[PDB]
């Protein structure tokens, strides 16, 4: 069926035009109409740009978009940017396969301060949890901006995705981001891989940790 | 002036089942397409149902179909989703919206009403300890936290010290196990010399069980 | 807010609904003039794939006037549904149907699959001309495209060929499966507007103080029966000093006498201030139904007690009523 | 409404834009072509006069309102082959009469002598004995010195 997929950190600086893209798979996105929505965090989203390049009364000429037929994609840019628009982005189309498809959604940061790469901790299970019989091995990232990062568990050189919980980015006392991840394993599942790692994406490197049994 | 007033969350167990309600004024409900839009905590938005003006067609995305029912009012003046059967997947805030025509725009959003599905029943924390390896301790700094699992329902407060240590302490949000259980950890940031002079121990404390827990953290 | 009953409605049906549609090089086309443009079937309509318009958003165009309404209907593949578009190119948007850059309108398609496919070569393109199309033209030609230097002399040939290829449309083919497109461009010109979308109209209320609209007509009163008759062309009727007297209903062609809204000055009767604080009020040339309650020729009286016995006048009301 | 091709005698045997389908007799129409619309009046009544145009009045009720949007100059009349009359209008002032059902049973024009023009500045058919003053003579320049 036609679905929508977002990039998940895009940041620019106050003043500045960030460009938020969408693109489709399995389905044209040019053959109906795309919407775009904006969610502050702690209330609902609301529409921004409706039917391509229409705005809705409360929302400025700053907000604007196309889509680009044939690359089967479209996109908003916002002009001018204030640091009243860090919001969570989502684009809106509809086909005959799915009747209303949304993206997974973009984080936008406005970059009013000063950027920093992730600190990243792994750790291992303790004794007193491996005598539960658990094995849980906890990724904490901190003092990263833009607060938007990805975090993927891995086993030798192979990805683990059964077990795996996350959270989002949350601003810290020193005004930078912080997230965590889980892997939950049984002893005996974490003693059969050499090690386990957490690797944590940045916009582009990353920062690689990790832990075994000994 | 239109408005959406949205209730009928709450803690429900899995098979189990509730209908949401989304009240509403300022337009002609039967000159109108009305909709359910999910978001899990953590993820996207995804829609759920569909109906039509005068309720005479309905539409499901398949991810509920056979499950959820999507029903209005016009003479009410009110949208309802009666969900079945919900599952552990299912926990997510209900958003209703208001859509002029069936391929334009989502024109009114409420505020949202979270459903969570679970089983699980109250209990306090675990508490383990999270030590620092020596290969990341060489390296001049270190970090060291504890790990609070298999607890219900949130909140947990953390802090290190019985509240004396604040520097360079985060307490990370919860997460939701298939199970129906949360887990969360926090972190104190130290110098990689202090871990083998200084005391670090979290407390955890999770009020709807009357649970606290001292655990102290030591290097590897 | 009254408007007439909607007796005809445009054939959108009829081009949406037909048995059968014309091969894209030969694509068909239908006027719509002179009836009531309801969208409202096409646009909340789960049925088609693609809904895009390049001219006026949905929400508008069922509230505009147009001189003309063209429906451009054609049968091509799923993945040749995305050159139905201003400013594209391609086999289709070239050789068999080209929309122009500020085309006007919307372009609406829907997989035919169930019913346009076996394999059923009767659908053609062209795949070859001369030149591309200019907006809107059409070229249904069978003389053989020269590709190469040498004279086709109407046969095919070495670098030379029919310019028409056929599609294979098979019910076991998404983008080789054929799909019914309609276009629908709208324009304005300078002559009168045929085609306007349905109004809405509201339920009458009678003998009340009401604004309205009638067809074209607006004012503010109150409807009443009328007891008096119009030629059956005739829509509203007019007073001596050129004021609306009565309108003629839209639906029910019954005629409704109009009233202004009740008015009128608002005087107190009052003994003297020296002797008492009490007073009555008159409501000049008013009924006693829209403002101790006496109703009388000046207008309605409140406050005052209306007694059989006459005495020599004090306060004068009016109309022999002191 | 079609670009119709026509014979320079045409008659009838013993891209449209608009298409609509369906001596004892006098018929009456008026055809007037306004801000693009056609207007069509029409009566049709019997009488008893075989040898010219009938005396006496009666007003046209309107047949039809077009939105056809054509240039009309001239126009050619088509009978059938094994008498009518046309004038033209002018942009005069008349004082119609309406009974007590609305109808048109009189009318004065305002401009064809004296006492029409007196019947019309007092409103009404009926003129008094007296004098009324009615317009005004100004004589205009005929040359430029
Ligand atoms: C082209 O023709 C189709 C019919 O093949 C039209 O489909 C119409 O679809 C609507 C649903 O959106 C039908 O309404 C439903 O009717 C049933 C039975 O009374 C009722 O139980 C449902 O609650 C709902 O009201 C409608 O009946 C159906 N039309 C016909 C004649 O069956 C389609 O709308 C046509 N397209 C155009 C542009 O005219
Ligand atoms: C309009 O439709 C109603 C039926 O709903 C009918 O009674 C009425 O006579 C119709 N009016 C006209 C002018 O056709
Ligand atoms: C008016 O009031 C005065 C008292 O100030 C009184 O003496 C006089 O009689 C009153 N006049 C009348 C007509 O009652
Ligand atoms: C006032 O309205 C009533 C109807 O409720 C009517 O019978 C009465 O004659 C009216 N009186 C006047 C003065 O209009
Ligand atoms: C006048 O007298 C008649 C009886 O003859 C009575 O019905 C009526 O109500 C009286 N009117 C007033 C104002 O007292
Ligand atoms: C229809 O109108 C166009 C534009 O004026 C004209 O070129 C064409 O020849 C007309 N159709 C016919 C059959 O003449
Ligand atoms: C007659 O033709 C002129 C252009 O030469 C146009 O402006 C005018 O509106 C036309 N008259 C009618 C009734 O269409
Ligand atoms: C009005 O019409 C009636 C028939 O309903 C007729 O008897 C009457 O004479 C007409 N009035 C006039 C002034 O012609």
């Amino acid at each position: 069926n036609f679905m929508l997929t977002q990039p998940h950190s895009v940041s620019e600086s106050p003043g500045k035009t960030v460009t938020i893209s969408c693109t489709g798979s399995s389905g044209s996105i040019a053959s109906n109409y795309v919407q775009w929505y904006q969610q502050r965090p702690g209330s609902a989203p609301t529409t921004v740009i409706y039917e391509d390049n229409q705005r809705p009364s409360g929302v400025p000429d700053r907000f604007s978009g196309s889509i680009d037929s044939s690359s089967n994609s479209a996109s908003l840019t916002i002009s001018g940017l204030k640091t009243e628009d860090e919001a969570d982005y989502y684009c809106q189309s509809y086909d005959s396969s799915n009747h209303v498809v949304f993206g997974g959604g973009t984080k936008l940061t406005v970059l009013g301060q000063p950027k920093a790469a992730p600190s990243v901790t792994l750790f291992p299970p303790s004794s007193e949890e491996l005598q539960a019989n658990k094995a849980t091995l906890v990724c904490l990232i901190s003092d990263f901006y833009p607060g938007a990062v990805t975090v993927a568990w891995k086993a030798d050189s192979s990805p683990v995705k059964a077990g795996v919980e996350t959270t989002t980015p949350s601003k810290q006392s020193n005004n930078k981001y912080a997230a965590s991840s889980y892997l939950s394993l049984t002893p005996e599942q974490w003693k059969s891989h050499r090690s386990y790692s957490c690797q944590v994406t940045h916009e582009g490197s990353t920062v690689e940790k990790t832990v075994a049994p000994t | 002036e239109v408005q959406l007033v949205e209730s009928g969350g709450g803690l429900v167990q899995p098979g189990g089942s509730l209908r949401l309600s989304c009240a509403a004024s300022g337009f002609t409900f039967s000159s109108y397409w009305m909709n359910w839009v999910r978001q899990a905590p953590g993820k996207g938005l995804e829609w759920v149902a569909n109906i039509k003006q005068d309720g005479s067609e309905k539409y499901y995305v398949d991810s509920v179909k056979g499950r959820f029912t999507i029903s209005r009012d016009n003479a009410k003046n009110s949208l309802f989703l009666q969900m079945n059967s919900l599952r552990a997947e299912d926990t997510a805030v209900y958003y209703c919206a208001r859509v002029w025509w069936l391929r334009g725009s989502f024109d009114y959003w409420g505020q949202g009403t979270l459903v969570t599905v679970s089983s699980a029943s109250t209990k306090g924390p675990s508490v383990f300890p999270l030590a620092p390896s020596s290969k990341s301790t060489s390296g001049g700094t270190a970090a060291l936290g504890c790990l609070v699992k298999d607890y219900f329902p949130e909140p947990v407060t953390v802090s290190w010290n019985s509240g004396a240590l604040t520097s360079g302490v985060h307490t990370f949000p919860a997460v939701l196990q298939s199970s129906g259980l949360y887990s969360l950890s926090s972190v104190v940031t130290v110098p990689s010399s202090s871990l083998g002079t200084q005391t670090y121990i979290c407390n955890v404390n999770h009020k709807p069980s009357n649970t606290k827990v001292d655990k102290k953290v030591e290097p590897k | 807010v009254r408007f007439p009953n909607i007796t005809n409605l445009c054939p959108f049906g009829e081009v949406f609904n037909a048995t059968r549609f014309a091969s894209v090089y030969a694509w068909n086309r239908k006027r719509i003039s002179n009836c009531v443009a309801d969208y409202s079937v096409l646009y909340n309509s789960a049925s088609f794939s693609t809904f895009k318009c390049y001219g006026v958003s949905p929400t508008k165009l069922n509230d505009l006037c147009f001189t003309n309404v063209y429906a451009d209907s054609f049968v091509i593949r799923g993945d040749e549904v995305r050159q139905i578009a201003p400013g594209q190119t391609g086999k289709i948007a070239d050789y068999n149907y080209k929309l122009p850059d500020d085309f006007t309108g919307c372009v609406i398609a829907w997989n035919s699959n169930n019913l346009d496919s076996k394999g059923n070569y009767n659908y053609l393109y062209r795949l070859f001309r001369k030149s591309n199309l200019k907006p809107f033209e059409r070229d249904i030609s069978t003389e053989i495209y020269q590709a190469g230097s040498t004279p086709c002399n109407g046969v095919e040939g070495f670098n030379c060929y029919f310019p028409l290829q056929s599609y294979g449309f098979q019910p076991t083919n998404v983008g080789y499966q054929p799909y019914r497109v309609v276009v629908l461009s709208f324009e304005l010109l300078h002559a009168p507007a045929t085609v306007c979308g349905p109004k809405k109209s509201t339920n009458l209320v009678k003998n009340k103080c009401v604004n309205f609209n009638f067809n074209g007509l607006t004012g503010t009163g109150v409807l009443t029966e009328s007891n008096k008759k119009f030629l059956p062309f005739q829509q509203f009727g007019r007073d001596i000093a050129d004021t609306t007297d009565a309108v003629r209903d839209p639906q029910t062609l019954e005629i409704l006498d109009i009233t202004p809204c009740s008015f009128g000055g608002v005087s107190v009767i009052t003994p003297g201030t020296n002797t008492s604080n009490q007073v009555a009020v008159l409501y000049q040339d008013v009924n006693c139904t829209e403002v101790n309650v006496f109703q009388t020729r000046a207008g309605c009286l409140i406050g005052a007690e209306h007694v059989n016995n006459s005495y020599e006048c004090d306060i004068p009301i009016g109309a022999g009523i002191c | 409404v079609c670009e119709f091709q026509f014979c320079n005698d045409p008659f009838l045997g013993v891209n449209c834009t608009f298409e609509y389908v369906s001596f004892k007799n006098l018929r009456e129409f008026v055809f007037k072509n306004i801000d693009g619309y056609f207007k069509i009046y029409s009566k049709h009544t019997p009488i008893n006069l075989v040898r010219d145009l009938p005396q006496g009045f009666s007003a046209l009720e309107p047949l039809v309102d077009l939105p056809i949007g054509i240039n009309i100059t001239r126009f050619q009349t088509l009978l059938a082959l094994h008498a009518y009359y046309v004038g033209y209008l002018q942009p005069r002032t008349f004082l119609l009469k309406y009974n007590e059902n609305g109808t048109i049973t009189d009318a004065v024009d305002c401009a064809l002598d004296p006492l029409s023009e007196t019947k019309c500045t007092l409103k009404s058919f009926t003129v008094e004995k007296g004098i009324y003053q009615t317009s005004n003579f100004r004589v205009q320049p005929t040359e430029s010195i």
